[PDB]
């Protein structure tokens, strides 16, 4: 149905969804390294209630429904002495676009799995994305964007961007994988995201569609090494470009 | 003096919303791109205020925009982690990300998410969308986020244009106006276009202080209402 279900199962070991969950969300707790994580990923679901949502698109009850997954790691570990890792497998081509999405206040759902995410993180869950295909504009904010550490695999399917190519296309009245391939934060290959330094590190693969034992392996390695990495370091969103920079060295100067 | 020419509040440039809505003296510009960030007093509190001009690239974020109005958060919530109550006060008028800076200006607004979420366990943020651009894309998440979003008549918030909902989902199916978020709970006042007015409610906001149980909050209770 998508690299991000293939990669679920393959990390997590299920496929079926949870009891409780929307159709379009897998999620499972499982270990990795000995430590307690949680797989979470968005997914297509062709029998989605809400019909601009049935292409993985992450809409109104994806938005709300990883809020709620979320939400129960971090209640359930409120006491224990280890907040389990969440693994955000991210393959997600849109938020969805519709009239009833916005009557019904999308922007409020995807906020509600933002602040879910960004709470977690805070808390001191461990958060890792893990970039496997698609990671397009609001879905990508509300599903991976709140990481501790964002990990890429290095394949031409792996794209992050704000906007579609062909909305941009729209734009810009046009050939535009031309003139984007140009200007670095423009582009859509994963290797210009790569050069703005928001990625802790990438990752090739032999089969992405289907990962080979070998693949398996490696993902799993470099999980285990980033979540080694956060355990016990600030809290702070992986990302922390020498303009921004600067402003932030600006505005502390003049406070 | 009384009449609506000189009391709008939309008519307004978005350095002149901030001047106008800071107690009067202590306005002061940072950085002084398409984004005001400003230090001065709300009520006699600390205040820090980001504007975005819609009048500039439709108020689409860029790299140094972003990062103008990510910094002044994370300060914010710095001076709160130091014992210092400092309010952040946000004017949203934008409607996404400059193309061509879009990973840097998606990047930023991560980091605006971010920022909010941290700021909110010491104080409320409060978001003011009056139009005429209203807010539209990643930063609708953002308002989203926030204690409070206060609008007006000509205000629209919502995650998707117009333009890109027809282009994706047609012409018609078989919204985002600020009467009608209010309406459906997705707003938290609705405001005359009025400064003295505006002024008043945002001050009222933050007195009041961060909210008991906020809409992020209500999930489980989305879920159970758009399952019916």
């Amino acid at each position: 149905a998508s690299r991000g279900l293939a990669w679920f199962q393959a990390l997590a070991g299920s496929l079926a969804p949870r009891p409780g969950d929307p159709a379009s969300l897998r999620v499972a707790d499982a270990e990795l390294d000995g430590y307690p994580v949680r797989f979470l990923a968005v997914v297509p679901d062709p029998d989605n209630p809400f019909p601009r949502a049935r292409q993985g698109e992450v809409g109104l009850l994806e938005g709300w429904g990883l809020a709620a997954a979320v939400d129960e790691a971090l209640e359930a570990d409120r006491e224990a002495p280890r907040k389990r890792a969440l693994l955000a497998i991210v393959d997600v081509p849109s938020q969805a676009y519709g009239r009833r999405e916005e009557a019904l206040g999308i922007h409020q759902a995807l906020a509600g799995a933002v602040d879910a995410y960004a709470r977690a993180r805070l808390a001191g869950h461990p958060l890792i994305g893990l970039l496997v295909g698609k990671a397009m504009s609001g879905a990508f904010l509300a599903h991976g964007y709140q990481a501790n550490r964002l990990i890429a695999l290095h394949d031409p399917g792996v794209m992050v961007h704000a906007m579609g190519k062909a909305a941009a296309a729209r734009i810009t009245l046009r050939e535009l994988e031309a003139l984007a391939a140009k200007v670095p934060p423009m582009a859509y290959d994963i290797d210009s995201y790569a050069s703005l330094g928001l990625l802790w590190r990438t990752l090739p693969v032999e089969t992405v569609e289907v990962p080979s034992t070998a693949d398996l392996v490696r993902v799993r390695t470099c999980l285990g090494e980033a979540l080694a990495d956060i355990l016990g370091g600030p809290r702070d969103l992986g990302g922390r470009r020498e303009a921004s920079a600067r402003v932030r060295r600006l505005l502390r100067e003049q406070w | 003096a009384r009449l609506l020419a000189l009391r709008s509040f939309t008519e307004l440039g978005a350095r002149q919303r901030a001047r106008a809505l800071l107690d009067a003296g202590s306005f002061r510009e940072l950085l002084d791109d398409g984004v005001v960030v400003a230090r001065g007093l709300l009520d006699g509190q600390p205040a820090v205020l980001a504007a975005i001009e819609g009048a500039f690239q439709g108020g689409s974020l860029g790299e140094v925009s972003g990062a103008k109005i990510a910094g002044a958060l994370e300060l914010a919530a710095e001076d709160n982690r130091n014992g210092v109550p400092t309010r952040a006060l946000l004017l949203l008028e934008t409607g996404g990300v400059r193309l061509q800076e879009a990973n840097l200006g998606l990047a930023a607004i991560a980091e605006i998410q971010a920022a909010i979420v941290d700021l909110q366990r010491y104080q409320p943020v409060v978001a003011v969308i009056a139009g005429p651009v209203g807010c539209f894309g990643g930063m609708s998440i953002a308002a989203g986020l926030c204690s409070y979003v206060l609008v007006t008549r000509e205000a629209r918030l919502g995650l998707n244009g117009p333009q890109v909902i027809e282009q994706e989902a047609g012409i018609a199916e078989y919204l985002t106006g600020g009467e009608q978020r209010f309406a459906s709970g997705l707003a938290d006042a609705y405001l005359a276009d009025d400064l003295d007015e505006v002024r008043t409610s945002v001050l009222a906001y933050f007195a009041k202080g961060l909210p008991a149980r906020p809409r992020c909050r209500r999930a489980e209770d989305y879920l159970r209402r758009l399952g019916d």
